[PDB]
């Protein structure tokens, strides 16, 4: 009977409830600049060639 | 006259709760520049720029 | 909880009330309220004054010192 | 089936105001509490029309004031009722706090926590009422706060540019001043009703120190009727300082205008703040004068913990009587001293009385006690 | 002279075995007194659904009469010595024994032998036995106590054998024929399964050479001798609510999963027991008690009584505790009795352990006074350890609890854990089982 | 405990004994106590006699102090005759309570 890896961490930090209590600053990165992935590159891609900083080389440096 | 931290019992009072806190007096240096918008920690590791 | 049947115990003690309409508003006014208030007088008069009489001998040579530090010269005044 | 027994409105006010078992030796001093609830009030009802007519920028922030006692219609009597009513709520909260002081009402301590909580919030507000009308006392009294406010070592730069509006004197600045001023008389109205719920647990003190248990009586008619001739000798006072003389509790440098054209003759806040000013002028760092002056309001809340008597109320305590007077002259020492220019006499006259502030409640006052315990053969 | 001196002297036990596999075990103390009994692994865990009121049916007729001695030709002997007779039956095991004279050791062993081998399950004997006991099941239903235990066990253990009840259902009761009994002393009344046991003026060499007179004919490997299945048990968080306001008081039994006989962590979860204690209304201690519920319970007035238990299985068992209050005091007794069990998973102290130890080595003593529990503590160890344990080996046991084991123990099995729940009468305060399994973890460690 | 001031600083408890005026309202010295705990405790422990003394004489003086008057000079409360009638039952409570935090350290 081995188990799936859903035992994540849950002996190691999970089980005192030390993090539940400050999950809002400790445990609160990789979703701001791990989300570089997330909508500017996707906004970016319906938009090819309409946005300013596409049309940015054609007007600097003249 | 405050001497009930004065015990010979109760010097177990802070090894007991001192082990949740061994991150604990620096988590505002952990969670607050999450939302401060400095570098304070953000010189420390290649994680983030 | 603090209502009036369950306040405390009290026994033993009787009390005597007459009417507002059988009694005269101003008893004696002037024959018993002057030596009253002048006992009550005599007994606070030593520890709420003499603070505010210290106050007074500082302020009186405060502004008079302010001034003859300031442009009053009769004699320092020479080459 | 008595309805005021019964009925879920009429039932909480019958237990607050008609039925309330209350002390029957309550003096004169218990007055002030109710009549700072009329000058909480009265100051809501004509800051009412202040903000209706008014526009706060570094432009016309002084003219918009004089439009209200010449153009507005009621606008001279509304202004000085609202400019002398804040001295009238100023007063009664002096004798509030030195009543509960003197009677060893502090011993209510979630009461007392909240009113030092008040005590705060209302001296936060007047300072951000005087800067609105823009003259030479409103700037160069704003800009010194804000001396000892950048002098926080980390944070306080970025602190002072985000309520001066944006960077400076501007048309902004008294966008946030006047933001933090319409709004925080509303957490006092608030604060005023759980102030009240936490008393209602013992009910009040008594003159004497003495539980008064076996002595009550209803608060309806026999203090309802002494609150109402208190409140009407209130507006007796307030009214002949507003119809009399309304510009005698002011500075009339603040009718010149404001502009950093030129250093005025002297810098005076009003007549409240002036305590508060002669002590942290007193100490020549920008963050020794800081602390002194939130340590000069906070130090109330050492009350409980600084009681060494085995009574409770001053009454029965000739020697401790004495220095509670002192405590008072000394305040009005510094309230002459924080009104004076700086020079020779009134910085060794106006830092000997700041540091005799902190000795009395702090070292003078626990040892009198404990050699007063001693007379008595307790 | 010593406590330590005093655990050296006390009388070893001494074991034998038979041919068929029958054990034999003895403690000799030199008194005119003795007690011995036979012990049966047979119990209600080993019967299915269709002969769940089995082994308690059994029990009732083993005194009525054998083949030699009929009728109440059994009851004449033993009372015309002066001798007792008696029997129980558990979920797991089920003893009879005697009390006698120590100079009637012959006589009462015969006896015995012919008790468990040769018992007339009689058709008349039957259909009046079913009577008495449906009888017996209306006058169990007035014990508060033995409901809410019996309710427990059917919440904890739910689809396995170990949730069934000792008596059985009262439609089993009435359809038991004589052919279901007959089968069942067959499958189950086994010499590898049963121990003679016996305390006080007994000598090892004269029971056992009884023992093989009497006892030697008992089947040893049987007809095809498959091994007897050990079908496990699980646990289920789960509760049962029987409301009822008629009553004037309430019932309410919590326990979490505990271990089983032979695991070691059940000496620190005894220590941590002792720790929250019992409490009773006609104690004299009241407030000035040691343990905190039983200080809180006395000065509020917050119930009639409380206690903790250890129930142990082969392989599981129950921890938790008992309690009874009126309507308006569940929501209190529920609360704090839940902060204990926190409290010791958390900052429990070195002087609550040393009291805790205390109780136990007293309780344990306390037990092993008279011939009658010391018989039983031999029969029913041989069949749960394989061996009786001597007082020297419990007491360097308890002497290596410190309060780091306990917080490890009981944060093993209490900590962030699903409970069973049973509750009988007045019980609208009762809280719900979301606010319940909520209160088995903390907000800050 | 010096034996030269015996009767010198026996001169200045008489005098604030006089400069405190609770025994102008007719009071005693353990009228006059705050009431935290420990003095609740004493109070619910004293007979019925000496309860129902107490009770009148604070009612009697909280009469007084609402009419803002004192009594006449010879129905004051004497120095040398002031019974110290609770401190005997307050001493025994405070012990008590000194017990059982001792208990709780060791
Ligand atoms: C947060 C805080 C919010 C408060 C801010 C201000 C908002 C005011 C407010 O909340 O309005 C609540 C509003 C009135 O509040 P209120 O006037 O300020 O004072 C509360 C009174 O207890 C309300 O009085 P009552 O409703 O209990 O009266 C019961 C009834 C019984 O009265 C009688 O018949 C006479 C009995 C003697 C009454 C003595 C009262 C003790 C003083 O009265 C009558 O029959 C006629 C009324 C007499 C004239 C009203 C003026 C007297 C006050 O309460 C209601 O709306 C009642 C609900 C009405 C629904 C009726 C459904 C049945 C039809
Ligand atoms: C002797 C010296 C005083 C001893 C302090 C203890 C008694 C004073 C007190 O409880 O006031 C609490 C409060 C401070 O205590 P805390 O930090 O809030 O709680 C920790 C204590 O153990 C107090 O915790 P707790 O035992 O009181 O726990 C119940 C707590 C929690 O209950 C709640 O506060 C409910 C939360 C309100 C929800 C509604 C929000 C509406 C928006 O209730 C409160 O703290 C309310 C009292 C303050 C009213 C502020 C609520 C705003 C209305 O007093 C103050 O308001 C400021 C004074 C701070 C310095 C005094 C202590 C240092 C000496
Ligand atoms: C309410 C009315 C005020 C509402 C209008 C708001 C106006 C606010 C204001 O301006 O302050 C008024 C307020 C008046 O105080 P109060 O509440 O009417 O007097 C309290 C009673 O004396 C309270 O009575 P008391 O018992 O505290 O009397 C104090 C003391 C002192 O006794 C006396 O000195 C005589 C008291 C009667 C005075 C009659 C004077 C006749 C000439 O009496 C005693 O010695 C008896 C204590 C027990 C000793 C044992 C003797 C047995 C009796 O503040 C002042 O003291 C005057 C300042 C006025 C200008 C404020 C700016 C300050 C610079
Ligand atoms: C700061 C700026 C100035 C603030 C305003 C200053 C107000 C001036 C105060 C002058 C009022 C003098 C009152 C005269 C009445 C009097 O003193 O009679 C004594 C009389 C004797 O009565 P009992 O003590 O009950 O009996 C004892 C028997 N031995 O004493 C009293 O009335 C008790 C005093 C009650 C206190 C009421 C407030 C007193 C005003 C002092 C202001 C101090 C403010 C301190 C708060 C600081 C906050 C940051
Ligand atoms: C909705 C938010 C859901 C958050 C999950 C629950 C948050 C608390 C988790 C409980 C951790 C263990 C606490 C100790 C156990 C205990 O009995 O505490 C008593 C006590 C009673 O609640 P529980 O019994 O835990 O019920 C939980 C049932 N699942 O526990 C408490 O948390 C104190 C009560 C405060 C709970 C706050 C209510 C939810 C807050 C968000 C909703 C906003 C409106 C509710 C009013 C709150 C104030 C505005
Ligand atoms: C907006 C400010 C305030 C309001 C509306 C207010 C209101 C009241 C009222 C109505 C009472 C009851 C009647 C009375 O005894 O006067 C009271 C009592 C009391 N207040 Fe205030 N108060 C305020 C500020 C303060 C402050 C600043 C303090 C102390 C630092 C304080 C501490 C107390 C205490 C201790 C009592 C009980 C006194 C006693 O019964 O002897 N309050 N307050
Ligand atoms: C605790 C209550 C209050 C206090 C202590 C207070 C205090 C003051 C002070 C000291 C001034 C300066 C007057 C002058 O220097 O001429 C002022 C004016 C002003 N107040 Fe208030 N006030 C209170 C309530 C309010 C309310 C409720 C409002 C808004 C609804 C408000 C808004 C204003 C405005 C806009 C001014 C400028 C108008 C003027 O200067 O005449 N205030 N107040
Ligand atoms: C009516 O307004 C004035 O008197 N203001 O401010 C415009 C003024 C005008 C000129 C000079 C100085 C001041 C202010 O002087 C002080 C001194 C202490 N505080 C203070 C303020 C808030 C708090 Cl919470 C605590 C203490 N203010």
């Amino acid at each position: 009977a081995a188990p799936t890896l859903t035992a994540r961490l849950y002996s190691l930090l999970f089980r005192r409830t030390s993090t539940f209590a400050l999950t809002i600053a400790v445990g609160a990165l990789f979703f701001e600049r791990a989300f570089d992935q997330g909508a500017d590159a996707i906004y970016e891609h319906i938009n090819q060639g309409k946005l300013w900083k596409h049309i940015k080389h054609k007007y600097e440096n003249k | 006259m405050l001497s009930r931290f004065l015990g010979p019992r109760y010097r177990e009072l802070a090894r007991n709760w001192i082990p949740t806190a061994s991150m604990w007096g620096a988590v505002g240096a952990v969670g607050l520049v999450w939302a401060t918008d400095w570098r304070l920690i953000l010189d420390w590791v290649p994680y983030i720029n | 909880g603090r209502e009036f049947g369950h306040l405390t115990r009290m026994r033993h003690v009787i009390t005597y009330s007459l009417s507002p309409f059988e009694q005269r508003a101003f008893p004696h006014y002037f024959t018993k309220g002057i030596p009253n208030v002048l006992r009550r007088t005599r007994a606070c008069i030593l520890r709420v004054a003499p603070p505010f009489v210290v106050f007074y001998l500082v302020y009186t040579w405060g502004t008079q010192e302010f001034e003859k530090s300031k442009r009053k010269n009769p004699a320092a005044y020479e080459n | 089936t008595n309805i005021r027994k019964s009925h879920p409105l009429m039932k909480i006010i019958n237990n607050a105001f008609i039925d309330l078992p209350a002390p029957s030796n309550i003096s004169s001093w218990w007055n002030f509490g109710s009549l700072l609830g009329i000058c909480l009030i009265l100051q809501i009802l004509t800051g009412l029309f202040l903000a209706m007519h008014y526009t706060s920028d570094t432009t016309t922030a002084f003219s918009s004031v004089t439009h209200i006692c010449r153009d507005v219609n009621y606008g001279w009597v509304i202004r000085y009722l609202h400019a002398n009513g804040a001295s009238m709520f100023f007063i009664c909260l002096f004798i509030h706090v030195g009543r509960g002081l003197y009677y060893g009402s502090y011993m209510f301590l979630e009461t007392w926590n909240i009113g030092v909580v008040l005590l705060f919030t209302v001296m936060a507000t007047a300072f951000m009422g005087y800067v609105l009308p823009w003259g030479q006392m409103s700037f160069w009294g704003a800009t010194v706060i804000t001396n000892l406010l950048s002098a926080i070592p980390y944070i306080g730069t970025d602190l002072v540019e985000w309520i001066w509006g944006g960077f400076s004197v501007d048309k902004a600045t008294l966008t946030r001043f006047f933001a933090f001023h319409f709004i925080l008389p509303f957490i006092i109205t608030a604060l005023a009703a759980v102030h009240l719920l936490f008393l209602h647990e013992t009910g009040s003190n008594n003159p004497t120190g003495i539980s008064s248990d076996m002595d009550k009586i209803p608060f309806h008619p026999y203090y309802t009727i002494k609150d109402i001739l208190g409140a009407l000798f209130m507006m007796l006072i307030l009214l002949i300082l507003v119809l009399f003389s309304p510009d005698l509790l002011g500075d009339p440098d603040n009718y010149t205008p404001a502009n950093p054209l030129n250093t005025p003759p002297h810098i005076k806040p009003e007549w409240y703040f002036l305590f508060a000013y002669a002590i942290l002028r007193s100490i020549p760092n920008k963050l020794g004068g800081v602390l002194a002056l939130v340590a000069s309001i906070l130090i109330l809340i050492l009350m409980p913990m600084l009681h060494t008597s085995k009574q409770r109320s001053m009454m029965f305590r000739p020697l401790s009587q004495c220095l509670f007077w002192m405590l008072v002259a000394d305040l009005i020492t510094l309230t002459w001293i924080g009104g004076q220019p700086v020079e020779h006499p009134f910085i060794i006259i106006g830092q000997l009385a700041s540091i005799l502030y902190f000795l009395i409640i702090l070292v003078l006052m626990p040892i009198t006690s404990i050699i007063e315990n001693n007379l008595l053969k307790w | 002279a010593t406590y330590a001196q005093a655990l050296q002297s006390v009388p070893e036990t001494q074991v034998s075995q038979l041919d068929n596999g029958l054990r034999v075990a003895s403690e000799q103390s030199s008194q005119p007194t003795c007690t011995v009994g036979v012990w049966i692994d047979a119990g209600s865990r080993y019967e299915n659904e269709k002969n769940n009121g089995a082994g308690y049916f059994v029990e009732h007729l083993a005194f009525k009469g054998t083949k030699n001695r009929p009728g109440s030709a059994l009851e004449k002997e033993v009372e015309s010595m002066g001798a007792h007779l008696n029997a129980y039956s558990t979920r797991e095991h089920t003893a009879y024994y005697i009390k006698a004279l120590s100079k009637d050791l012959p006589k009462a062993v015969e006896l015995l032998a012919d008790i468990v081998q040769n018992c007339s399950l009689e058709d008349s004997q039957i259909e009046k036995e079913r009577d008495v006991i449906l009888q017996e099941l209306q006058e169990n239903d007035s014990s508060m106590r033995d409901v809410v235990f019996d309710y427990l066990h059917a919440t904890a253990f739910q689809g396995t054998p170990l949730a069934q009840s000792v008596e059985g259902p009262s439609e089993n009761v009435r359809k038991l024929s004589r052919a279901d009994l007959t089968e069942y002393v067959s499958q189950h009344y086994k010499a590898p399964r049963m121990v003679l046991a016996a305390a006080g003026g007994v000598e090892h060499r004269q029971l056992l050479d009884l023992a093989q007179k009497h006892f030697s004919s008992l089947s040893g490997t049987y007809v095809e001798d498959a091994v007897p299945a050990f079908t496990p048990c699980r646990f289920t968080g789960s509760e049962i609510r029987h409301r009822d306001d008629a009553l004037p008081l309430a019932h309410v039994a919590i326990a979490v999963e505990g271990p089983g006989w032979a695991n070691p962590d059940n000496v620190p979860l005894q220590v941590a027991n002792a720790i929250i204690g019992h409490y009773d209304s006609t104690y004299g201690g009241g407030t000035h008690m040691s343990s905190t519920l039983a200080s809180v319970a006395a000065t509020r007035k917050l119930c009639q009584s409380f206690q903790t238990f250890n129930i142990c299985y082969a392989e599981t068992g129950l921890l938790g505790a008992h309690f009874v209050c009126d309507n308006m005091s569940i929501d209190d007794m529920m609360f704090f009795l839940q902060g204990q069990w926190m409290r010791l998973c958390t900052s429990a102290t070195e002087s609550e352990v040393v009291r805790g130890k205390n109780i136990l080595r007293n309780a344990l003593v306390s037990h092993l006074d008279g011939t009658t529990p010391v018989c039983e503590d031999i029969g029913r160890s041989l069949l749960t350890y394989g061996r009786r344990i001597p007082l020297a080996e419990w007491e360097s046991r308890i002497a290596e609890v410190d309060a780091s084991v306990v917080r490890e123990v009981c944060s093993k099995y209490f900590y962030d854990q699903c409970p069973a729940v049973a509750g009988l009468g007045p019980i609208e305060q009762l809280p719900d089982y979301n606010r319940i399994r909520s209160g088995m973890f903390w907000l800050r460690f | 405990a010096v034996a030269a001031s015996s009767k010198w600083l026996e001169g200045i408890r008489k005098w604030y004994y006089n400069a405190a005026g609770f025994n102008k309202l007719g009071l005693m010295r353990d009228d006059t106590i705050y009431e935290d705990d420990d003095v609740k405790e004493a109070i619910r422990r004293l007979p019925e006699n000496l309860y129902n003394d107490r009770v009148f004489r604070i009612k009697r003086a909280l009469d007084l102090t609402m009419r803002q008057q004192i009594l006449p000079k010879e129905q004051w409360t004497k120095y040398e005759e002031d019974k110290f009638y609770l401190e005997p039952y307050l001493k025994e409570v405070i012990r008590e309570r000194k017990e059982r935090e001792e208990w709780a350290k060791k």
